[PDB]
C-alpha cells in the first residue's frame, strides 16, 4: 500500500503540472507553486501515526488518512472553487488507478473526514493521530474553549462546522515539528483568535509582540531575544510567534522574522559569548539524550535542532492589494518554508448559526422569528456577495465584504432594535397605567 | 540518496579540492538547498568549515561583508584566512 | 420579499428612510444644503444611524456642503497633508463636537488605524483611546467625518469592513431628481409651503 500511496501522490502532483493552464506561477499564484516540501510534510505526517493503532486492515484506514493529509495541504493552496473541483476528480483518479478496486459506497475522500491528534490526548490516548468525527470534534473544542474563557483572556466566537475544520488542520502544522504557518484572508476571517484557541488546545504557549506607535528594530530585536531564552532552557514547552499585518508597521521589522523562520535563529542576534552559555545549558540535555557530547560541532548542532523544534512562527496576511504578493517576492522564505492556509468566505450554513447564537438572549414572540431572521441574516449578507460580483462587471467601483463587517452589522441592528422596543414598552406601559 | 544526487555530490567533492565554486539552479520544489545542507555535515570539521548564508531581499554589501568577516579569522599581516590551513566555505541561499 | 415569504411581523408599507430618520429631521436637513432626492435622504439617513465612522466619496462636494450645515458649531475640517494634523486630532478627540478630513483617498495612515476602530479602553470613570506615542482622553459624543474626492476610488477590504463606506455622487436619475425637487419649489412654491 506504501509504493501505491507513493504512485497517488505523484499521479495527483503529475496531472496539475500537466494543466499548466488550470494551475500555474503568476501575480495571484504566487504560492501556487507546487514543491517537494508538500510531498515531504504529507509523507512526514504518515510516519507520524503510531503503529498500535492503525495495526490490521489498512485497505480503508491509510487511504483516508493520506487522502485527508493530501487534500489539507493542497485546497489551502488553491484560492478559487473551481480549482478545488479540478482537483478532487485527479485525486480520486489517483487513488482509484493505483488500488484498482475500492468500495463505491463510500467516497474515499469526503469533506466530513477530518483528522487531528489533539482529540485523543481529551480521551486519554498519547500521541494518536486518527479520524475524527465532526459531532466529538464539537464537543472537545467546546470543552477546551471554557478551559481557555478561565485562565487567559475571554474570547467569544461562532464555532461553525468551516472555522473548527480551520481549528483542525492548525492544530496539525503545529503538531509537525520545525514546520512553520502561515494563514491568509480576509480582514474579520476570526483566523488570529482561531490561531491563540488551536495554540491553547496542544501543549504550546502563544506569546505576540506588542507594537506602539514608535517602534524601532532594535526594539523588536530585545522582544526576540527574550523569547530565546525561554526555548533555550531544557524543560520548556515550544514557544509559538503570532504575527499579523497591523503588528508589522514597516518591511525592515520583517526581515529578522523570515530568516528566524527560515532556519534556526536570525545570524548575530545575540553575542557568541552569550550564545556560548545557552550551550552549556543544552549540553545537561545532550548527556541524557544519549549525542556526542564535548563534540563542539554535533553539539552546537543539536542546540540548533531543538531551537528548531521549540520555536513555532505563526504569520497573519490579507490578500486583497498586490502589498502581500511583493512581500511574497521580496521575502523568499516565507511562502516556500511556511505551510499556507487560505480562508475562504463563511458558508450559507455558517452565516445561519452566527445570527442564532447572537439572537439568543433577547425576547420574542414565539422564537420562530429567531430560526427565520437567522436565515435572513445568512440571505442579506449572501445577496450582497452576488450583487457585489454584478457591480464589479457593470462599474468600475469595488465594493469589498468580510465576515467582521457582518458581524458588526448583527450587533448594530440587535441595538437599534432593542432600544426600539424599549421606547415603545415604556409608552405602552404608560398608555396601560393612565387607562 | 537519489541517483541524480549521488552524481552531484561527486561533482562537488571534486569542485571543493579544487578552489573553484558551485553554483545550483532550479525551481523552488527541486530540493537544491537539502542536497548541499547534507553535504556540509558529512564534511570533517577540520578539514572544511561550513556556514549558512540567506537573503530576504533586504541584505546590503555591508551586512555581507559583516558575515564573511566574523567566518574568516585574522592570519599573519592584511591577509585573512583559517589557522591551521584549514579551507573556508560560505553556502549562499536565494542568490538572486 | 424574502421578510414575506418567512412570514416576520412587519408594517404593509416599509420604506429605508422613514425607520432610520422621521419625517421633520428630513425637513430639517432640507434646509442644511441638501437636495430632496430619495438617494441623498437615504445617504443623509445612513450617517445618523452608522455604528462604524462613515467614510464618504464626494466628487462635485455635495456631501461635504450638508456635513458643514448639520454640525453648524465646533465643527474642524483638518487634512491629511497638513502638519500638525496628529496634535490637531488628539486635542480635538480630547474636546471636539465634531471632526472632518479631507483628502485621504485611499492608504489611510496607521496613527488613525486605532481611533477608526469603534473598540474604546474604559479606565474606572473615564475612556482611554491609544493614538500616536502618548495614549489622549476620549469623550463622549465625539463624531468623525471622512470625506474624499474620487471617481472609482479603490479602499483596503478589511478598511471597508472596520469603515461604512457611502457615496455622495450626483449621477444618472440621481441628478433629474434633485431638478425635480428644485423645479416644484419655483413652479409650485404655493404647493411646497
Ligand atoms: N467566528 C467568529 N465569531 C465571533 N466573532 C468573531 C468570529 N471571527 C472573528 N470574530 C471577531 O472579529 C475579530 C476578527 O479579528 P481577528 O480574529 O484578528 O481576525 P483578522 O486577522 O482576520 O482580522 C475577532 O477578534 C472577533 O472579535
Ligand atoms: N532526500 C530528500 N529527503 C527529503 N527532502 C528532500 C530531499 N532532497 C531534497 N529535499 C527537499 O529539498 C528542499 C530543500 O532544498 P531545496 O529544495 O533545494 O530548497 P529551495 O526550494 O529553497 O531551493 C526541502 O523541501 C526538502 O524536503
Ligand atoms: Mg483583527
Ligand atoms: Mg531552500
Amino acid at each position: 500500500m506504501a509504493f501505491k500511496l507513493v504512485e497517488a501522490t505523484y499521479f495527483t502532483f503529475d496531472k496539475i503540472l500537466k494543466n499548466t493552464t488550470a494551475f500555474a506561477p503568476s501575480a495571484k499564484r504566487f504560492h501556487y507553486q507546487f514543491n517537494f516540501r508538500e510531498l515531504a510534510r504529507v509523507c512526514e505526517g504518515i510516519c507520524r501515526t503510531t503503529p498500535g493503532q492503525y495495526s490490521g486492515g489498512d485497505q480503508g484506514k491509510l487511504v483516508r488518512l493520506w487522502a485527508h493529509e493530501m487534500k489539507r495541504t493542497f485546497e489551502d493552496r488553491f484560492i478559487a472553487n473551481e480549482h478545488v473541483e479540478f482537483f478532487r476528480r485527479y485525486l480520486t483518479e489517483a487513488i482509484s488507478k493505483c488500488i484498482g478496486e475500492f468500495p463505491e459506497t463510500e467516497n474515499p475522500i469526503a469533506e466530513p473526514l477530518i483528522f487531528t491528534g489533539f482529540v485523543a490526548a481529551h480521551q486519554g490516548l498519547d500521541q494518536q493521530y486518527t479520524q475524527c468525527t465532526i459531532p466529538v470534534l464539537k464537543r472537545v473544542l467546546d470543552d477546551k474553549l471554557e478551559e481557555y474563557n478561565e485562565v487567559k483572556a475571554q474570547m467569544n466566537l461562532v464555532l461553525f462546522q468551516q472555522a473548527m475544520e480551520h481549528v483542525s488542520r492548525i492544530c496539525r502544522i503545529l503538531d509537525m515539528p520545525g514546520n512553520n504557518a502561515l494563514l491568509v484572508g480576509v480582514g474579520g476571517s476570526g483566523k488570529q483568535s482561531l490561531c491563540r484557541l488551536s495554540t491553547f488546545i496542544n501543549g504550546f504557549e502563544i506569546d505576540q509582540l506588542v507594537v506602539t506607535a514608535s517602534f524601532t528594530i532594535n526594539d523588536l530585536r530585545n522582544n526576540l531575544q527574550e523569547i530565546y531564552k525561554k526555548i533555550a532552557k531544557p524543560n520548556s514547552i515550544a514557544r509559538v510567534f503570532m504575527i499579523t499585518d497591523s503588528q508589522i508597521k514597516e518591511e525592515q521589522f520583517l526581515i529578522p522574522i523570515n530568516d528566524m523562520l527560515n532556519s534556526g535563529w536570525i545570524f548575530d542576534l545575540f553575542p557568541k559569548e552569550d550564545m556560548d552559555s545557552l550551550v552549556s545549558g543544552v549540553r545537561n540535555e545532550a548527556k541524557g539524550e544519549g549525542v556526542d557530547v564535548n563534540n563542539l560541532t554535533a553539539l552546537t548542532s543539536y542546540f540548533l535542532d531543538k531551537i528548531r523544534k521549540n520555536l513555532k512562527v505563526v504569520l497573519c496576511f490579507s490578500p486583497v492589494g498586490d502589498t502581500m504578493r511583493i512581500r511574497s517576492r521580496k521575502f523568499p522564505g516565507i511562502i516556500n518554508n511556511t505551510s499556507i492556509d487560505w480562508f475562504h468566505p463563511w458558508p450559507h450554513e455558517a452565516l445561519i448559526d452566527v445570527a442564532f447564537r447572537f439572537l439568543e438572549e433577547i425576547e420574542f414572540p414565539t422564537e420562530e422569528i429567531r430560526q427565520s431572521i437567522s436565515l435572513n441574516m445568512a440571505k442579506v449578507h449572501s445577496s450582497i456577495d452576488t450583487a457585489n460580483e454584478k457591480f464589479l462587471k457593470l462599474e468600475r467601483r469595488y465594493n469589498y465584504t468580510t465576515p467582521k463587517s457582518f458581524l458588526e452589522l448583527i450587533d448594530f441592528y440587535k441595538k437599534l432594535l432593542t432600544e426600539k422596543r424599549e421606547t415603545i414598552q415604556r409608552q405602552i406601559q404608560r398608555y396601560e397605567m393612565g387607562l | 540518496a537519489t541517483i541524480h544526487t549521488t552524481r552531484l555530490r561527486y561533482m562537488i567533492d571534486i569542485h571543493l579540492q579544487r578552489r573553484k565554486p558551485i553554483l545550483f539552479i532550479g525551481s523552488a520544489g527541486t530540493g537544491k538547498t537539502a542536497v548541499v545542507r547534507d553535504y556540509l555535515n558529512s564534511t570533517r570539521p577540520e578539514q572544511v568549515s561550513h556556514k549558512t548564508i540567506n537573503f530576504s531581499s533586504f541584505t546590503d554589501s555591508l551586512a555581507l561583508q559583516k558575515n564573511i568577516e566574523s567566518m574568516v579569522e585574522k592570519k599573519n599581516g592584511r591577509n585573512y584566512g583559517s589557522a591551521t590551513n584549514k579551507v573556508l566555505i560560505c553556502f549562499i541561499d536565494d542568490f538572486n | 420579499p424574502d421578510i414575506i415569504e418567512k412570514g416576520i411581523p412587519i408594517t404593509e408599507g416599509i420604506e429605508p428612510l422613514k425607520i432610520l430618520t422621521t419625517e421633520a429631521i428630513k425637513s430639517k436637513w432640507k434646509n442644511e444644503g441638501l437636495p430632496a432626492d430619495p438617494m441623498s435622504l437615504e445617504n443623509a439617513a445612513i450617517i445618523t444611524a452608522c455604528a462604524r465612522w462613515p467614510l464618504i466619496i464626494d466628487p462635485q462636494l455635495q456631501g461635504s456642503t450638508w456635513i458643514r450645515g448639520k454640525q453648524g458649531e465646533n465643527l474642524t475640517t483638518i487634512s491629511l497633508s497638513q502638519p500638525k494634523w496628529l496634535g490637531a486630532l488628539t486635542s480635538s478627540i480630547s474636546s471636539g463636537r465634531a471632526v472632518l478630513i479631507e483628502g485621504i483617498q485611499q492608504e489611510i495612515d496607521a496613527t488613525l488605524d486605532p481611533l477608526l476602530q469603534r473598540a474604546v479602553k474604559k479606565n474606572g470613570n473615564q475612556l482611554q483611546l491609544e493614538i500616536g506615542g502618548d495614549p489622549i482622553d476620549y469623550d463622549p459624543n465625539f463624531k468623525l467625518f471622512l470625506m474624499t474626492k474620487l471617481i472609482n476610488p479603490h479602499f483596503r477590504p478589511e478598511i471597508a469592513a472596520q469603515c461604512t463606506i457611502i457615496n455622495f455622487i450626483v449621477t444618472e436619475s440621481g441628478l433629474e431628481e434633485q431638478f425635480i425637487a428644485m423645479v416644484v419649489n419655483i413652479e409650485k412654491n404655493e404647493l411646497e409651503m
